[PDB]
C-alpha cells in the first residue's frame, strides 16, 4: 500500500518504544511480574518510564519532565472505578497517581485470537517456490499484541493528565463526566504532535442490535 | 503512597537503531493491519464487565 | 543533459525490468523485498558527493556510474545494453509517487509495478524477437489505387522473417475500410501477424466492432491515443504505448528490437531503425536492398553492441 511503508513506520515507533521497556532493567516478561505483588514500585517505575516515552514522542519539543509525583497501586475493586483504570489526584500539593493491578492484569489475559481470517498476498512461486531454488532474539506476534495494547490504555491516561494539568481539578473532572473532548480531534498545536497519536490509527463502533 | 518518582532522575532513552531493525525484520510479516482489534475488543469488554 | 547511475540487483529474482527513481529515498516507497523484482534501477548523479560515496560503501548490489548527456529513450538503451552486456531490457516501472519528470521519455510505456505479478511469459516466439512495423495507406504499397505486391518474392519473404522471428506489425493510418477489402483481395494476413487501423489522427483528450464483415476476430480499433504532447504542430507518431499495450495482449512481453518502415519520417521518435518507403507507382521489386539493410541493422548486435 502507499500506506504500507507508513503502518512500518507504525511498527517502527511500536518496537522503539517496546526495546528500550525491553533492556533497561527489564527483569522478565511482563505477566511473570504482573502475576504478582513483588516490587510493586518495579511496577509502577516501569509505568512511570512508559508515561516518559510517551511524554517524549508526543512532546518531543522538550524532554524536560516533573518526574518528582508520588505513585499508588491498589487490589481492591471498592477503590475500583470502571473505565479508568488508572487515576491521577492531587492532595494538597500532593500529586499522585493511582491504579489497580488486578484489573489490568485480568484484561491482559485474553490475546490468544488469530489472524487466520483474511486475504493476503496470492500463493505464487514468487510467493515460495521462487525461494525454493537459487538465493535471544525470541519474539511472538502474541506478546507485541500485549504491549502494544497496554501502550494503547496508557494513552488515554497521557491524555488525561495532560488536560488536567493545563486546566486544573474541575476541567479534569468535567472531561472524567464526559470524554467528548477526546472525540474526533486531531487539531491541535504542532507541539501535541497530533498525528503521533495512535487514535488517528484505528477506528470502532458497537451496532445496537434488538 | 509507598513509592515518589521523586526518586526518578531520568529521561530513559536508547537509539541501538540496526539492532532493533534487524529485531523488526522477523516481525515485519506479522498482520497487525488485522490483529490490532483484539486489543479495542478486550479493552471494551472488561469495561462492560466493570459496569456490569 | 546529465550524469546517471544505476542499480543492478545482484539476484536477478526477476530479470529483465528496470526502473527509473525522483529520489535515492524512494526504497523507502518501495519497502522490503520488492527492489529483488527490477534487475536495475537509473537514478540521475547524486550533486552531494556524500551520497556516492555511502553508495559506493553499499555492497548490497552492484552498480555503475555514466553520463547520458543524451536525453533519449533508444540512447539510453543502447547506452545501458553497452554497460550490462545484455541485448534486451523489461519495462519501466512507476508508481503514484509520480516519478521524476524525465517526461522526454514520455511517449512510452509505463508499468504501474504492481503489474510485475501479472507478468506472464509467452509461448510467441523461442527466440528473442525482432519487431518490424508497418503501414499501409502509403508503405510499401503500389501508389495505384489498387495496390499490386511489388514482389512475390516479399509476398514469401513474409512467412520467411518467421526463420528468425520478426514479428510483423502493420498499423494503418487509413480506415479500416481499405483494409477490409485488402485482406480478401490478399492473404497477407495469411503471411503477416498484426494489424491495425484509424492511426491518422490524434485527438483533443482532455481531463473535461468489425468482426461482421466475414466473421472475422479482429480489434475494436479504439480510441486509445491522447493529445500526449498538446502543442503547436501535426505529427501522429507511431505509438510505442499502443504497440507494447497490444504486444503484452499478445502476452509479448520482451523484444530485440523494433524498426519502424513507413513513408512518414515525422512519425519515427528515435525508433531503433526507420526505414523511408521509396513511394513507387510500380512494383518496383527493390526489396533486395531494404532486406539487406534490415539484415545488416539485425546484425549490427552480433557485435555485441549496435553502434
Amino acid at each position: 500500500s502507499l500506506e504500507s511503508y507508513e503502518t512500518l513506520k507504525i511498527k517502527l515507533a511500536l518496537s522503539k518504544y517496546m526495546a528500550m521497556l525491553s533492556t533497561l532493567e527489564m527483569t522478565q516478561p511482563l505477566l511473570e511480574i504482573f502475576r504478582n505483588k513483588a516490587d510493586t514500585r518495579q511496577i509502577a517505575a516501569v509505568v512511570f518510564s512508559t508515561l516518559a516515552f510517551i511524554h517524549n514522542r508526543f512532546h518531543p519539543l522538550v524532554t524536560n519532565f516533573t518526574n518528582k509525583m508520588e505513585f499508588v497501586v491498589t487490589e481492591t475493586n471498592d477503590t475500583s472505578i470502571p473505565g479508568e483504570p488508572i487515576l491521577f489526584t492531587e492532595n494538597e500539593g500532593v500529586l499522585l497517581c493511582s491504579v489497580d493491578r488486578p484489573s489490568i492484569v485480568k484484561m491482559l489475559s485474553r490475546e490468544f485470537d488469530t489472524e487466520a481470517l483474511v486475504n493476503f498476498e496470492n500463493d505464487n512461486c514468487n510467493v515460495r517456490i521462487a525461494k525454493t531454488f537459487g538465493a535471544d532474539f525470541s519474539i511472538t506476534e502474541v506478546e507485541a499484541t500485549q504491549y502494544l495494547t497496554l501502550l494503547l490504555t496508557v494513552e488515554h491516561a497521557y491524555l488525561h493528565y495532560y488536560i488536567f494539568k493545563n486546566y486544573g481539578v474541575f476541567e479534569y473532572c468535567k472531561s472524567l463526566t464526559d470524554h467528548s473532548l477526546f472525540t474526533n480531534k486531531l487539531r491541535s498545536t504542532m507541539s501535541t504532535k497530533t498525528s503521533n497519536l495512535l487514535l488517528s490509527k484505528f477506528k470502532f463502533t458497537i451496532e445496537d442490535f434488538d | 503512597p509507598q513509592q515518589y518518582i521523586n526518586s526518578g532522575t531520568e529521561i530513559p532513552f536508547c537509539d541501538d537503531a540496526e539492532f532493533l531493525n534487524r529485531l523488526l525484520k522477523h516481525i515485519d510479516p506479522y498482520p497487525l493491519s488485522r490483529m490490532y482489534y483484539n486489543a479495542a475488543n478486550t479493552m471494551f469488554y472488561t469495561t462492560m464487565e466493570n459496569y456490569a | 543533459q546529465s550524469k546517471w547511475i544505476c542499480l543492478r540487483l545482484n539476484d536477478a529474482i526477476i530479470k529483465r525490468h528496470v526502473l527509473v527513481l525522483s529520489e535515492y529515498a524512494d526504497l523507502k516507497y518501495l519497502g522490503f523485498e520488492k527492489y529483488k523484482f527490477f534487475e536495475y534501477v537509473i537514478f540521475q548523479f547524486c550533486n552531494d558527493p556524500q551520497l556516492c560515496k555511502i553508495i559506493e560503501n553499499n555492497y548490497n548490489y552492484c552498480m555503475q556510474i555514466f553520463k547520458a548527456p543524451a536525453d533519449d529513450m533508444r540512447d539510453i538503451r543502447h547506452n545501458i545494453k553497452r554497460a550490462f552486456k545484455t541485448p534486451v531490457l523489461g519495462h519501466m516501472c512507476v508508481l503514484s509517487n509520480k516519478p521524476p519528470m524525465y517526461s522526454f521519455l514520455k511517449e512510452w510505456f509505463l508499468l504501474p509495478h504492481y503489474k510485475v505479478v501479472s507478468l506472464k511469459s509467452e509461448s510467441l516466439t523461442w527466440g528473442f524477437p525482432h519487431v518490424v512495423v508497418f503501414d499501409l495507406d502509403s508503405t510499401l504499397i503500389t501508389e495505384e489505387e489498387q495496390v499490386e505486391i511489388r514482389d512475390p518474392f516479399v509476398y514469401d519473404s513474409l512467412q520467411e522473417l518467421h526463420e528468425m522471428g520478426c514479428v510483423l506489425v502493420l498499423w494503418s493510418y487509413g480506415s479500416r475500410d481499405h483494409v477490409a477489402h485488402s485482406m480478401r483481395d490478399v492473404d497477407l494476413e495469411g503471411y503477416f501477424d498484426i494489424i491495425i487501423s484509424e492511426g491518422s489522427t490524434v485527438q483533443e483528450e482532455r481531463s473535461d466492432i468489425v468482426d461482421y464483415n466475414l466473421k472475422k476476430r479482429f480489434i475494436e480499433n479504439k480510441f486509445v491515443f491522447d493529445i500526449h504532447n498538446h502543442r503547436s504542430d501535426n505529427n501522429i507518431p507511431k505509438s510505442p504505448k499502443i504497440v507494447i499495450k497490444y504486444l503484452s495482449d499478445k502476452n509479448v512481453n520482451f523484444f530485440k528490437s523494433i524498426t519502424l518502415v513507413d513513408d512518414l519520417p515525422t512519425n519515427n521518435y528515435a525508433y531503433d531503425f526507420y526505414v523511408k518507403v521509396k513511394r513507387c507507382p510500380t512494383p518496383v521489386q527493390d526489396w533486395e536492398h531494404y532486406h539487406n539493410e534490415i539484415i545488416q541493422n539485425i546484425m549490427d548486435y552480433e557485435q555485441y553492441f549496435i553502434k
